[PDB]
C-alpha cells in the first residue's frame, strides 16, 4: 500500500469546458484521482482521462466555474479510485458523489474496494432458476422473469413508468408459497436505487413510497437532481454497483438494484466525447458506449459458494417512441428482453399500459414447468399470444374495409381483444395476484373459444383442464 | 490587469496578455467598452463572448478586468421598467440621449440614484437583537398594489448596531448595518447578485393551488398547478404568443414577468400600449396592471449572445420575487431562439456538433433552466410561501415535432399542450389538439376540486370518451359514407360536434368572452352533458320498444333548444353578475327536461 | 458528412502542428 | 475628419474560393471595406471578414478571378462600409453596387449611412393601425394590409405575382375616407431582365417616376453583390423615411437567391449547416433584413416592406418560406392551382393570414361589422372545401340540403369575390356588400361566427 506523502502541482495550461487540461506531471498514473483548490478556497474532485508525456487531462465531476490558470492549485494521489463500503450504508441517503445530504455522518467504511470492481470469472456463475413473484398481471405468466436476471424497462416522455417501478419494488415476493410459510417469510429483498438524472417531485414520490412501505432498514438511496452538475452522472451508477456487489457477494443477502434514465447517462457520455474530440459514431455518440454499457449492464447474476443474487432493473426512455434509436437498440444487445410500455394504451386509460406484444423474456425457457410454477403454463401464453397478434390483424382489416366482410371468427377475436384488455391487462393500483389466479384467468380468457379454434395446445392438456 | 486584442470573429474576441482570467468573469472591451464574458482560456490566450456586435474593435484594444461573474441589481424601482438582456432601463437610456437608437455599449445604472423613497422600520428589531440571512426587516411601498420587502442578504447574520428610522432615503442612504465576529459592515437597499448561481431555499413543497388558466379549454381539459412547468411547441402561423398575452393579463397569481427572445418589437408594442389601460381591483381601489408586471424586451436585431443572459435575468428576478413571499407565473418566449444562440456560439468556437448541428449540452443546460421552479418554503422568521411557474414556448423547426429541443422539452416537462397547424387553419381559436397534449396534475388537483365544486369528474370522463370515440368514427365515417351508422353514433358525432364548435371554440378577443369563470365553464358541461344523456336513453328505450327516435326528428323537436345551447356562450359576465346566469342556466335545464317530457 | 470533414480537418491541422 | 493617410499592402499570403488571406497587415480594422488593383488596371471591391493576429481573411463583393499573388495590391479604408444616400436620387437606376446605369453622375450623397444599420430603441416605437387602401377584394377584407407592417407573397415559378406587385403598388390608397403618395423603393435580386422591363414599364404607367427609387441586378452578375443590394436599399429607406417625413413603399424580390447567395457563403466558410444544409445565421440575418420598419415617435413617417419570395417545390415545410413566416405577421400564398383554374387574382384566401386585424378594423376605422363578417366567411370557405372532399368520393345522392347549400356558397365565392380583374379598383364598402350579398344563401340559423345583435341587424335585406 502506498505510504508517501502527497503531491501538488500548479500549472494550469486551459479549460475546455467539462476539461481541464495542465502541463508539467511528472509519472502520473492513468485513472487516478484529483483533488482541486479554488481561488475562493472551495474544493473540488476530478478524474485523470487522457495521458501524453508531461501533459495530462482531467474531468471535474461538478463542472468548472472560477477556476484560473495559476491560482488553483490541483494534488495526485497517485492512486486508482478507491471508495469506501460497508453494510451499514443500508438506511442511509447521499448524493452522486457519495457525501451524505440527509444530515447523516460521513461514510464509515468497512473495506475500500474498486470502482471498476473486476472482471467475475463466467465458470462461477449459477444459471438462474428460481421464478421471482411480481403481483403484476403482464409480467406474471406472460414475460416472467428469475432471481438474477437482467430485464430493462422501455418507457417514454409522460408515461407513468415510475409508479410501474414502485409497484415492482414494493410487491416483490417468491412464487413457491406451497410450502411451509415460516420457512418463506426469512426471504427479504434489499433494495439499492440510484437515481439519476431526476427530477425532484419523483425523487420525492419514491421516498414517500417507500417510507410508506417502512422498508428502509434495508435501502440505501442514491439522489441526482437537475440542477446538480452533469458529469457526477458519469459516475454515479458505478457506486450503487459497486456496493450491490459488497452487499451481495460479502453480506450474504438478497439485493435488488435499480438504475433510472439511462438516456442521461448516454447523454452524459456523449458530452464528454464532444469534449474529447474523438471519432463520432452514429448520431455523435461514442464508438466505445457499446463497451461502456457493457461494464455497467454485466453486475449481475449469482454465483457459486454463496446464496446471494443480482437482479438488474433499470429504465430508460426512448425520444420519440422510437424503436431504432441507438440507446435504445444497444441496450437491446446488451440487456436480454423487453417490455416496451406504449403511449397508445396509455391514452385509453389501461394502467399498466403494458404492450405484450414487443415484449420478450428469454430465460423464461427453463424458469416455468411442472414443480415450478405449474405443468400447463407456456403452450397457454403462446396460445393467447398468437391470437392477440390474429386478433390484432382482424382489428386492421376492420379499419381498412369494415365489419361488412367480417366474419363470426372475427367477431370472436374482437370480443376476445376487449376481454384480454379488459381483465389481463389492467390490474390495478395495489392488486398483489397470485401466479395460479393468473393461469386461471388465462384459462378463462381461453374458454371463449371451443376446442377447435386453438392451434398451439396440446389435446391431452386440453381434455385435462378446459373442460372444468 | 489589462489585455490587448488579438482577433476576432463576430460574436467571438479572442484576446492575449491577459494571464489573470477565470471564466464567467466580466470584462469590458475596445474603446466603447462592451460587456463580455470568458468562455475559453488556453495559456495566456482566452477568449470572450461579447454581448454586443463586434463592428468596431480592432486588434490591440484594451481589455479591462473585474472582479465580480454576471450580477443584476434588486431592489424598489425596478417593478414597472423594461429592462433588456443585460438589464438596462430603456426609459433612462431615452431620457438621456433623447434619440431613438441604442448607443453600443451605455454605460447607464440598472437602477436610479436620485428618486427618494419611504421607508417603515420592522417595529419589532431593536439595536444589539441578533438576526439571520433572509429574515424581512424594512418594508418600501412601490405602489399602492404592492408592498416591497427588503431581507437581509444570504451569507450574513449578527446583531444589528443601527437601523434606519422612519422617513424618505435614497438607494445610496445606508439602512442597516450587522457585525457577527466584531467588524461592522453597512447594507443599503440594493442587492447585488450572481445570476447564474441559485438562490437558497429551506425544503421544497408540492402543489396544493390551481393556476388560473382564462380559456374554458386548458382548465378543465388539461390544467396547470400553480408553481409547474408547462410547454407550449406550436409551428407558425398560430402566433400563440397571444395566448402569453391571455395568461399574463388575466391570472390569479401577484406578479407576472414576461421576457423575450428573439421576437419583434410590436409584441412589446401591444404589450406596453394595452397593459395601461387594463385595471382591476382587488381589495379597494382600482389600479393598473402595468403595476404589477416587469418586462424584459429582446428583439431579434439584439446582439446573438445577449439572448442567454437574458433568459438567465428573467429566472433571476423572479427568484427574488419568490423569497419575497408571493407566486410569481412567468413566460418566456421563443426558447429555440436561444437554442440556436448556443449553436451559433458553440459553432463559432469549433466544438464539434453532437446532434442536429446543436451542442453536446443543451439538455442539461434546459433542465437546469427549467428546474428553478416549485412551490417552496422560504427561509425568514415571518416563515413566508413563495412559488414560481414557467410557461416555456417551444418553436418547432418548420413544425416537425422530432427536433431534439421538442424532445429535450417533453422530457423535463411535467405539462404538455399541443398546437396543430389545421386548427389554427381553421381560425379555432386556441388550436389544443387534445390528443397528444395531457397533464400530470389532476390526481393533485383533484383534492381541491371536490373540496370546492364537489362535481367534475363525471363531465371529464364523460368529455373524454366522447372524444375519443369521435375521434375513433371520423375517418370510419370519411372511409363508410354515414350510411350503416347506428343511432348511437349519430348523437355521439353530432353531440361532439356540438362541443367542438361552442364548447372548445372561444373567441378570447370579443368583449363578451374575453375571460370566462370556472363555475360557467362546468355549468355549460353540465348542461351539454346532461342534454346528450338524456338524448341518449331516450333514443335507446325508443328502439327497444317502439317507434325508433332517429336524429331527424329531435333534430326538428330540439333546433330551437339546440340553437339557444350554441348561443348561450353569449353572456358577457362583466355586464352579467353570476346568479342571473347560473338561475338562466337552471332556467335552459328545465326547459331541455320539459321537452324531453313532452317527448315522452 | 459535415461532421466526418470536421473531424478530418482537425485530424490534419493537428498533422501540420510541424 | 479622418487625418490619416491611406495604406496598401501586397502580401497575399493565398486565396481559397472566394477568400484571400492578406499576411503582415499591420493592425487590421475589422468590417472593413478594402480596394483591389488587379495586374491589368480593373478595379474591385470587398470586406474584411476575420482577423487574427498579422493576418486578415477578406473577402470578394464581384469574385475572385485572376488575382495574382505577387502583383495584384489592396488598400484600406480603417472605416466600415458607409453607403451614399441622396433624396434626389428619386427616379434614378442603378446596380446592385450602386453605381449608375442610366448614364447618371456619382450621387452627390446627403450623407454616409451605415450599410448594417443600426437597431431601434423599443420604447421608441408606436404600433400602426391605419388600413391601406389596395383595391384587391381578397386583401381588403381578408387580409387587411396596414401601414408599418411587412406582409411577403410566397410565391412559385410562373405564377403572377408580378402582377400582383403592380397592382399593389399602383391602386395604394387609404381606406380612412390633404393628397397622399407612395415613394416606391424597388431592388432586384439577379431576377432575368424581362421581368426589370415589365416592372420598368409598369412604373412609367403609374406615371410617378419621380417618387421610383430602383436598382437592378441580374443573374449574370456576380452573385456575392446580392448580399450587399437589399441592405443598401433598406438605408435609402431609412434615409427618406427617418429624415424627410415622407412614407416609403419597400418591395423587393426573390429572396430564394439571397438565400442561394448566403448559403454559397456560409458554405465557402464551412460554417456549421442547419436544416437542408443552410447557414445558422440566415434566420439572424433575415432579422436585420426585415426588423428594419415600422414608424417611431415624433415621426409621421412610416415603412412597409413586402418582399416578395420565390418557393422551391411548392412545399410549405421548405426552410425559407417557413423563416419568413416565423420572423413576419403575415401571407398570402398565390396558388398554383388556381392560377391553373384561370382566375385572376389567384390567392388562396385560406393559408393568408394577417395579424393585424387586432387594431387596424373596428368601429371607428371601418365597421362594427368587419370582423363577424370575415370570421364567418373564413368558416363557410373551410367547411365547404371539406364537404367538397366528402363529394369527392361519396357521390351528391347521399348528400344533405347543407352540403348542396355549402357547395353553392362556395361557388359563388370563388367566382365572385376572388374574381376581380386587372383594373377594376373596388372600395371596402363594395367588398362588404358583396361578401354580405353572398353570405345571405345561408339561413341565418346555421350562422354560428355571428353575435345576435349584428345578425338581426344586418342580415334582413
Amino acid at each position: 500500500y502506498l505510504s508517501q506523502p502527497r503531491l501538488t502541482y500548479k500549472t494550469v495550461s486551459g479549460v475546455n469546458g467539462p476539461l481541464v487540461i495542465l502541463d508539467h506531471v511528472k509519472f502520473p498514473r492513468y485513472a487516478e484521482i484529483v483533488h482541486l483548490t479554488l481561488p475562493d478556497g472551495t474544493k473540488r474532485s476530478g478524474q485523470v482521462l487522457e495521458v501524453s508525456g508531461s501533459k495530462a487531462v482531467v474531468q471535474v465531476f461538478e463542472g468548472t466555474s472560477g477556476i484560473d490558470a495559476k491560482k488553483t492549485s490541483c494534488e495526485f494521489t497517485g492512486d486508482i479510485l478507491r471508495t469506501p463500503v460497508s453494510e451499514d450504508m443500508l438506511g442511509r441517503v447521499f448524493n452522486g458523489s457519495g457525501k451524505p445530504i440527509d444530515r447523516g455522518p460521513v461514510v464509515l467504511a468497512e473495506d475500500f474496494l474498486d470502482i471498476m470492481g473486476q472482471p467475475i470469472n463466467p465458470q462461477c456463475r449459477i444459471y438462474p432458476e428460481e421464478m421471482i413473484q411480481t403481483g403484476i398481471s403482464a409480467i406474471d405468466g406472460m414475460n416472467s422473469i428469475a432471481r438474477g436476471q437482467k430485464i430493462p424497462i422501455f418507457s417514454a416522455a409522460g408515461l407513468p413508468h415510475n409508479e410501474i417501478a414502485a409497484q415492482i419494488c414494493r410487491q416483490a415476493g417468491l412464487v413457491k408459497k406451497s410450502k411451509d410459510v415460516v420457512d418463506y417469510s426469512e426471504e427479504n429483498f434489499a433494495i439499492v436505487f440510484a437515481a439519476m438524472g431526476v427530477n425532484m417531485e419523483t425523487a420525492r414520490f419514491f421516498k414517500s413510497d417507500f417510507e410508506e412501505n417502512g422498508s428502509m432498514d434495508n435501502v440505501c438511496l442514491f439522489l441526482n437532481l437537475a440542477n446538480d452538475p452533469t458529469i457526477e452522472r458519469i459516475i454515479t451508477p458505478r457506486l450503487a454497483l459497486t456496493t450491490a456487489e459488497f452487499l451481495a457477494y460479502q453480506c450474504e443477502k438478497h439485493v435488488l438494484v435499480i438504475l433510472t434514465d439511462m438516456s442521461s447517462y448516454a447523454e452524459a457520455l456523449r458530452e464528454v466525447s464532444a469534449a474529447r474530440e474523438e471519432v463520432p459514431g452514429r448520431r455523435g455518440f461514442p464508438g466505445y458506449m457499446y463497451t461502456d454499457l457493457a461494464t455497467i449492464y454485466e453486475r449481475a447474476g449469482r454465483v457459486e459458494g454463496r446464496n446471494g443474487s443480482i437482479t438488474q432493473i433499470p429504465i430508460l426512455t426512448m425520444p420519440n417512441d422510437d424503436i431504432t434509436h441507438p440507446i435504445p437498440d444497444l441496450t437491446g444487445y446488451i440487456t436480454e428482453g423487453q417490455i416496451y410500455v406504449d403511449r397508445q394504451l396509455h391514452n385509453r386509460q389501461i394502467y399498466p399500459p403494458i404492450n405484450v406484444l414487443p415484449s420478450l423474456s428469454r430465460l423464461m425457457k427453463s424458469a416455468i414447468g411442472e414443480g415450478m410454477t405449474r405443468k400447463d403454463h407456456a403452450d397457454v401464453s403462446n396460445q393467447l399470444y398468437a391470437c392477440y397478434a390474429i386478433g390484432k390483424d382482424v382489428q386492421a382489416m376492420k379499419a381498412v374495409v369494415g365489419e361488412e366482410a367480417l366474419t363470426s371468427d372475427d367477431l370472436l377475436y374482437l370480443e376476445f381483444l376487449q376481454k384480454f384488455e379488459k381483465n389481463f391487462i389492467t390490474q390495478g393500483p395495489y392488486e398483489n395476484r397470485t401466479v395460479y389466479e393468473t393461469l386461471d384467468i388465462g384459462w378463462q380468457l381461453l374458454r371463449i373459444f371451443p376446442k377447435e379454434m386453438l392451434k398451439r395446445i396440446p389435446q391431452s392438456t386440453l381434455s385435462e383442464f378446459y373442460p372444468r | 490587469t489589462f489585455g490587448y486584442v488579438h482577433g476576432v470573429s463576430g460574436p467571438v474576441v479572442t484576446a492575449c496578455d491577459m494571464a489573470g482570467a477565470a471564466m464567467y468573469e466580466l470584462v469590458r472591451v475596445g474603446h466603447s467598452e462592451l460587456v463580455g464574458e470568458i468562455i475559453r482560456l488556453e495559456g495566456d490566450m482566452a477568449t470572450i463572448q461579447v454581448y454586443e456586435e463586434t463592428s468596431g474593435v480592432s486588434v490591440g484594444d484594451p481589455v479591462l478586468r473585474t472582479g465580480k461573474p454576471l450580477s443584476v441589481e434588486l431592489g424598489p424601482g425596478i417593478m414597472g421598467a423594461i429592462f433588456d438582456g443585460i438589464q438596462r432601463p430603456l426609459s433612462d437610456i431615452s431620457s438621456q440621449t433623447q434619440s431613438i437608437y441604442i448607443p453600443r455599449g451605455v454605460n447607464v445604472s440598472a437602477l436610479s440614484r436620485d428618486i427618494k423613497w419611504e421607508f417603515i422600520p420592522s417595529k419589532n428589531l431593536r439595536v444589539g437583537s441578533h438576526i439571520t440571512g433572509g429574515d424581512i426587516y424594512g418594508i418600501v411601498n412601490e405602489n399602492s398594489l404592492i408592498k416591497h420587502k427588503i431581507m437581509l442578504p444570504p451569507r450574513n447574520r449578527g446583531s444589528v448596531t443601527y437601523i434606519a428610522p422612519p422617513g424618505n432615503y435614497d438607494a445610496s442612504d445606508v439602512v442597516l448595518e450587522l457585525e457577527f465576529e466584531g467588524v461592522k459592515e453597512k447594507f443599503s437597499m440594493v442587492q447585488v447578485w450572481p445570476v447564474r448561481q441559485v438562490r437558497p431555499v429551506t425544503e421544497k413543497l408540492p402543489a396544493n393551488h390551481p393556476l388560473l388558466t382564462g380559456q374554458r379549454v386548458l382548465d378543465a381539459l388539461f390544467p396547470c398547478v400553480q408553481g409547474g412547468t408547462t410547454a407550449i411547441p406550436g409551428a407558425f402561423g398560430c402566433g400563440k404568443t397571444v395566448i402569453s398575452q391571455s395568461l399574463s393579463k388575466y391570472s390569479n397569481s401577484d406578479v407576472i414577468i414576461y421576457v423575450g427572445c428573439g421576437e419583434r418589437g410590436n409584441e412589446m408594442s401591444e404589450v406596453l400600449r394595452d397593459f395601461p389601460e387594463l385595471t382591476m381591483e382587488v381589495d379597494g381601489k382600482v389600479e393598473s396592471i402595468m403595476k404589477r408586471t416587469a418586462l424584459v424586451a429582446n428583439t431579434s436585431n439584439m446582439p446573438v449572445a445577449a439572448r442567454e443572459a437574458s433568459i438567465y435575468t428573467g429566472i433571476t428576478l423572479s427568484e427574488y420575487f419568490r423569497d419575497m413571499g408571493y407566486h410569481v407565473s412567468m413566460m418566456a418566449d421563443s426558447t429555440s431562439r436561444w437554442a440556436e444562440a448556443l449553436r451559433e456560439i458553440s459553432g463559432r468556437l469549433a466544438e464539434m456538433p453532437a446532434d442536429s448541428g446543436y451542442p453536446a449540452y443543451l439538455g442539461a443546460r434546459l433542465a437546469s433552466f427549467y428546474e428553478r421552479a416549485g412551490r417552496v418554503k422560504c427561509l425568514g422568521n415571518p416563515e413566508r410561501e413563495g412559488s414560481v411557474s414557467i410557461v416555456g414556448a417551444v418553436s418547432p423547426p418548420g413544425g416537425d415535432f422530432s427536433d431534439p429541443v421538442t424532445s429535450a422539452t417533453l422530457g423535463i416537462v411535467q405539462v404538455f399542450w399541443g398546437l396543430d397547424k389545421k386548427l389554427a387553419q381553421r381560425k379555432h381559436f386556441p388550436s389544443v389538439n387534445w390528443l397528444i397534449s395531457y397533464s400530470k396534475y389532476m390526481r393533485a388537483l383533484d383534492e381541491y376540486y371536490d373540496k370546492h365544486f364537489t362535481e367534475f369528474v363525471p363531465l371529464r370522463t364523460k368529455a373524454k370518451e366522447i372524444l375519443q370515440e369521435e375521434e375513433d368514427l371520423a375517418e370510419i365515417v370519411q372511409l363508410v359514407g354515414k350510411a350503416s351508422l347506428a343511432e348511437t353514433d349519430k348523437i355521439t358525432l353530432e353531440v361532439a360536434k356540438l362541443i367542438k364548435d361552442d364548447f372548445l371554440q372561444q373567441n378570447g378577443y370579443t368583449p363578451y368572452d374575453r375571460f370566462c369563470p370556472f363555475y360557467k365553464t362546468v355549468g355549460m358541461l353540465s348542461n351539454m352533458i346532461s342534454f346528450y344523456d338524456m338524448a341518449r336513453r331516450a333514443v335507446e328505450t325508443t328502439a327497444q320498444s317502439d317507434n325508433k327516435i332517429t336524429w331527424s326528428i329531435i333534430r326538428e323537436h330540439m333546433g330551437e333548444i339546440l340553437y339557444k345551447l350554441s348561443s348561450m356562450k353569449f353572456k358577457d359576465p362583466v355586464k352579467d353578475g353570476e346568479a342571473k346566469i347560473k338561475a338562466d342556466y337552471a332556467q335552459l335545464l328545465e326547459d331541455m327536461q320539459n321537452a324531453f317530457r313532452s317527448l315522452e | 458528412f459535415y461532421r466526418l470533414k470536421k473531424i478530418q480537418e482537425k485530424k490534419k491541422i493537428i498533422k501540420e502542428k510541424f
